[PDB]
């Protein structure tokens, strides 16, 4: 299982998450 | 503002990459009656796979079979292999056949050597592994018969040792040109956008 | 203003190498019957190739096959090997049975490992291959036979141990003089005309 | 001024070189019908050569079989080897038949270590190959026969184990006094050449 | 005046070698019938040469075949062989039959390696070359019989393994004494005349 | 498959979005 | 295919190129 | 082919016009 | 051919040569 492969959506805002954090 | 270069990276992959096509997962099923003295096998590598739709009219569409082996020993001394693909219809009958041969891609054992030692890290972490991945092309250009769609694929390997992890039969329309770097050079796509995105930032 | 020298350089490219040619892909499909127990195929490997033009009257054209192995031990000690290819009509009748004797270029065991030293970035990421690219040249000057056309070529390899990755069918305009550099070596091109430009930006 | 010696020396080349002369390209078919399971064919190489003028009366002319040997371990452990050429006339008749026996040139294994570790540069970036070039002089003065001229020439090579890239036939005028350093040694006539023209400039 | 030195050099050798001197070559014709299976040849190396004069009366030739073997291994362990020359009269008898046992020089395996190293500028630029010249010397006082004259001579090999490239037959006027140095030392006659020119210069 | 077959002409474009860039 | 074989013309005026450029 | 074998007489000449140039 | 056989009479004068020259 390749590790970006259906959490882009994910990371388009679990990264987000630098923002209020 | 690097982060906010990833982001947009992101969406313009996610944007750009709409990919409409399927990820068909190929499980090979074996016979095993023979005494097993010997790693290898006792019938050819078989599957049948049912695509059930994608496989419309007029849009083409290129099918594949990518192939997950291991750069094994046996691998490396099994050398050239035939990998057929039939489609059938609904009843049975065979739609298209194919054929294709396909090798794995020698490198030398100093070059095995010095690999595993620069890529130690990412094969120690899981994130690398000492595999290949051969694109098996079996349609550059697939029209569907109006009449009679693909309910799926037979496909076989026509070797006793040959060592592999999996198989899948991807199937994608035929457009590439706007995205043929990202559907086939995905590093050089990163690394472009973040640098034009980072300088634009 | 290395910007501008390597988009003029391209500009050139485009220009001189409007390449009215074809790269008809060949796929090598053997017989798999028999015991296969030896890194041995059972029969020479064999193609059909179709070309439904390209193939018109009175230009000159070259017809080869180039044709890619690996540097596989097996293939060095493989030796001479022959190379027949047929052309046909549309009845099946042939048009013109051409011949040729191509082997891999051969080089000595220090050189291979100072290649794979030296080379070993483009080896490693992906860019280079340790691979060989054999431009058997099955017709010089065809031109084409004016009531039969040229429907497609039979291309024949006479051996049972060609590690082979793939096979291209390439068809090209024979005008050399102007391209003679873009026409055979492709890299020497972009130092000159990026120097060229860049001395005169 | 190197600029213009380097122009002087190519315009001297130029000038003094308009060889009249035909290469022939010599393509040679097997059988391979035989079992061929060792590293050696089945029967020898031979071709048909057409020169279709250049062969007119009373100059002189060397024809020569120029070949392309590879310094593999088989051609160094083959030795000596026949060959031998008939030119035919329109009907099939023979014209003249001669032989010649040649050989490849012997280095010793620490000759070829020293050569490939100094010449390395040229046989990694393809300027130089680890090959050698025979020059078959099938026939050292050759005049014409006045009623039947030569169509071609048929050629052959007894060896079994012959690995080799090519041949050329090539014919040429014997005036050679003038020209023999660009005749036979071209690298001695750039470095004379170009440095006399320097050193007037 | 290295340059006056030199040209007065080569005006000395000019004047004092006007040699009245032939050099056949020999042409070595096999037979080509064996399996061929180890580096032996069928029969024995024969060859026919014509000298067509220059074997005129009262005057002596020293009649010799300058033979040109590599110091392969073959020829390091082949051992004695006999050179057998023919002279031949127009209507093919034979004039005088004679008969010489020739031999490579023999070089310690370390003297070769020093030999390669010491050497090794001139063997890899093509200067030098790891060949022994055996002057096999068929005849000393040689003078022509008045009737009948020497059209040409068959001169063969007895060895089935003799690695050879070449082979000259040459004819020269037995006066040595002046041109001796010359005649059989050019290397020391070279130095010597610089040498001297340059120190009367 | 080489890297520069058929997207010379992205590259006459892409590269030059080091322009607006 | 040697790299100086029927580009000694193209070699007369390619060069001759350092005059303008 | 030995380097000096019939160029002796072009060695009179070709030498010798380092006399002119 | 060993370098001093038959030549020790051109020696005789050759190397007498160096009165003149």
């Amino acid at each position: 299982l390749v590790p970006l492969v259906s959490d882009l959506t994910l990371s388009f805002l679990v990264f987000w998450l630098c923002l209020p954090v | 503002l690097l982060w906010v270069s990833v982001f947009l990276y992101g969406s313009f992959y996610y944007s750009y990459m709409p990919t409409v096509s399927h990820l068909s997962p190929v499980h090979f099923h074996y016979r095993t009656d023979c005494d097993s003295s010997t790693a290898s096998l006792c019938s050819f590598p078989v599957a049948n796979v049912s695509l059930a739709r994608v496989l419309m009219y007029g849009q083409p569409y290129r099918v594949t079979l990518e192939l997950e082996l291991p750069e094994s020993p046996v691998n490396q001394d099994l050398g050239m292999f035939l990998v057929t693909v039939s489609c059938y219809t609904r009843g049975g009958r065979i739609i298209s056949t194919s054929s294709r041969s396909v090798m794995l891609h020698y490198r030398s054992q100093l070059l095995q050597v010095l690999d595993t030692l620069l890529f130690s890290s990412l094969l120690l972490f899981g994130f690398a592994e000492q595999k290949q991945l051969l694109e098996v092309e079996l349609y550059s250009d697939y029209r569907e018969n109006s009449y009679v769609p693909t309910t799926g694929a037979i496909i076989e390997i026509h070797s006793k040792r040959i060592q592999m992890y999996g198989a899948y039969l991807r199937i994608h329309a035929h457009f590439t040109g706007l995205r043929y770097l990202l559907y086939n050079f995905p590093m050089t796509c990163a690394f472009v956008g973040v640098a034009s995105n980072f300088t634009f930032l």
